[PDB]
């Protein structure tokens, strides 16, 4: 299927993996993160004995599998079902043995070292590879841009990440992660959802409730308004068709979902608000590009899909943050995917060919040392 | 475009009857009479992967030679033949400066309208009028006489 | 005699009905995935251009 002896970019992001060879300009094998475990023994005689579904074949049969989350604010808490997802792809999807190719994947920003030691011994010992590399998202996102100044704001899953990049020049020091993210945000709908009148307290309806919100909820421009002219709904309210069928009736809860990005005391933690966090981030830079990090700012992640983020992100920086300079937020299309699609433009350089870490070298120096050499 | 209409003039007859028989089915009951950005999604439905708005707007924006934001028969072939990427395989920064050197003869920096006029005198194919124009401007930017390296390297793009 | 002709008649028109019936059922199931997927796309598209609207604003 491949006849290019390049990298295969496997971007495991939290929620969703996007798998692809290099030279693409878009994942072809997008699946939710995911697995599902059987949860009865049946009698039955005759279908798959497969004690271990991944991707699709999950999403397809969510009544009878209950659902288990691989990946958790971003520590990774069960290596089987990492095992299970990069078998899956390799032999149910791609169609191609890692024996042949290069690999580049992609993981969060300060993430903890059992992890990576963990994936790297996964991805040398048991699967013959014949060179591995583990990149930061931001960087990719970054490249994918097109530029080489900002502050990077990924929000996936279970964590959100800021990481500010003037000039090219990362800031490891600066770079800090909240998981604050569509779970928290899922579990907020869901409990006011739960307050509205339906309650429901199994995960296959959280994904439902979680595609819902991906489709509708939006971010609102002006809350406590909002709040008022809503009291009286008439066009505020929207009826949503559940794909079962089920007539639901969602209004304002729709813009006040994300809000809880903005004002995380609503989940009862200290921590400061996306917005505000970014701010002080932005303190603690230098005084001098502090106005370079205002003019480019770009953003990453699925959960920025929802439209409203760049007018709130301009008002609230603009209320927090004087209004004499120019303060614009650019936003590239299709951004989710933008950090895979740097991937694959960064692995067509042959310098990066030369970059890579082969298997020797990792067995005499062991992965305490690969971790040395990367940074 | 280049390219395209390069590979869509190297297709047969016979598949080029066929071209026409499946634009013919895809505009099966159109209202324009051409592959818009609807007719382009139901094709992609019914085959089955599924493109994005502003995708299916910058390809429709790639194979038009027209100007309808509508997918016709000439441009049929085109969107039928894009696949193989012959302007790819760029070659090496030591072979463009080359490149750039023995168009640039006279050894002064700039490729001037002489030197590739010259050179398509010498290339032996009947050089037309219109043919200089053309490539002219494509490598001249800003139209001041001449190709310098950055307009010679903007020249590259398309070709192979 | 004239029971089982009319019978035999009826049991000929079951089996004509019935395949048309299997015919527009799956005529059904084709027509109603198209319109749905028409829709999702219809939805989407006015979505989308409502807010690039907003953004033109
Ligand atoms: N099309 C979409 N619309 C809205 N939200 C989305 C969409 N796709 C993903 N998300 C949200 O993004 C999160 C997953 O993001 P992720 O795939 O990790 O981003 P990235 O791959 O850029 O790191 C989930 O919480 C999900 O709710
Ligand atoms: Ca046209
Ligand atoms: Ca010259
Ligand atoms: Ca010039
Ligand atoms: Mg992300």
């Amino acid at each position: 299927d491949e006849d290019e002896t390049t990298a295969l970019v496997c971007d495991n992001g939290s929620g969703l993996v996007k798998a692809g060879f290099a030279g693409d300009d878009a994942p072809r094998a997008v699946f939710p993160s995911i697995v599902g475990r059987p949860r009865h023994q049946g009698v039955m005689v005759g279908m798959g004995q497969k004690d271990s579904y991944v991707g699709d074949e999950a999403q397809s049969k969510r009544g009878i599998l209950t659902l288990k989350y691989p990946i958790e604010h971003g520590i990774i808490t069960n290596w089987d079902d990492m095992e299970k997802i990069w078998h899956h792809t390799f032999y149910n999807e791609l169609r191609v043995a890692p024996e042949e190719h290069p690999t580049l994947l992609t993981e969060a920003p300060l993430n903890p070292k059992a992890n990576r030691e963990k994936m790297t011994q996964i991805m040398f010992e048991t699967f013959n590879v014949p060179a591995m590399y583990v990149a930061i998202q931001a960087v990719l996102s970054l490249y994918a841009s097109g530029r080489t100044t900002g502050i990077v704001l990924d929000s996936g899953d279970g964590v959100t990440h800021n990481v500010p990049i003037y000039e090219g020049y990362a800031l490891p020091h600066a770079i800090m992660r909240l998981d604050l993210a569509g779970r928290d945000l899922t579990d907020y709908l869901m409990k006011i959802l739960t307050e509205r009148g339906y309650s429901f307290v199994t995960t296959a309806e959280r994904e439902i409730v979680r595609d819902i919100k991906e489709k509708l909820c939006y971010v609102a421009l002006d809350f406590e308004n909002e709040m008022a002219t809503a009291a009286s709904s008439s066009s505020l309210e929207k009826s949503y068709e559940l794909p079962d069928g089920q007539v639901i009736t969602i209004g304002n809860e729709r813009f006040r979902c994300p809000e809880t990005l903005f004002q995380p005391s609503f989940i009862g933690m200290e921590s400061a608000g996306i917005h505000e966090t970014t701010y002080n981030s932005i303190m603690k830079c230098d005084i001098d590009i502090r106005k370079d990090l205002y003019a480019n700012n770009v953003m990453s992640g699925g959960t920025t899909m929802y439209p409203g983020i760049a007018d709130r992100m301009q008002k609230e920086i603009t209320a927090l943050a004087p209004s004499t300079m120019k303060i614009k937020i650019i936003a590239p299309p299709e951004r989710k995917y933008s950090v895979w699609i740097g991937g694959s433009i960064l692995a067509s350089l042959s310098t990066f060919q030369q970059m890579w870490i082969t298997k020797q070298e990792y067995d005499e120096a062991g992965p305490s040392i690969v971790h040395r050499k990367c940074f | 475009d280049d390219i395209y209409k390069a590979a869509v003039e190297q297709l047969t007859e016979e598949q080029k009857n066929e071209f026409k028989a499946a634009f013919d089915i895809f505009v099966l009951g159109a209202e324009d009479g051409c592959i818009s950005t609807k007719e382009l999604g139901k094709v992609m439905r019914m085959l089955g992967q599924n493109p994005t708005p502003e995708e299916l707007q910058e390809m429709i924006d790639e194979v038009d030679e027209d100007g309808s934001g509508t997918v016709d028969f000439d441009e049929f072939l085109v969107m039928m033949v894009r696949c193989m990427k012959d302007d790819s395989k760029g070659k090496s920064e030591e072979e463009l400066s080359d490149l750039f050197r023995m168009f640039d003869k006279n050894a002064d920096g700039y490729i001037d309208l002489d030197e590739l006029k010259i050179m398509l005198q010498a290339t032996g194919e009947t050089i037309t009028e219109d043919d200089i124009e053309e490539l002219m401007k494509d490598g001249d930017k800003n139209n001041d006489g001449r190709i310098d390296y950055d307009e010679f390297l903007e020249f590259m793009k398309g070709v192979e | 005699e004239e029971a089982e002709k009319a019978a035999d008649e009826s049991e000929r028109g079951m089996k004509v009905i019935e395949s048309r019936a299997q015919k527009d059922e799956e005529k059904m199931e084709i027509q109603e995935i198209q319109l749905k997927e028409a829709k999702h796309i219809a939805e989407d598209a006015d979505r989308k251009y409502e807010e690039v609207a907003r953004k033109l604003v």
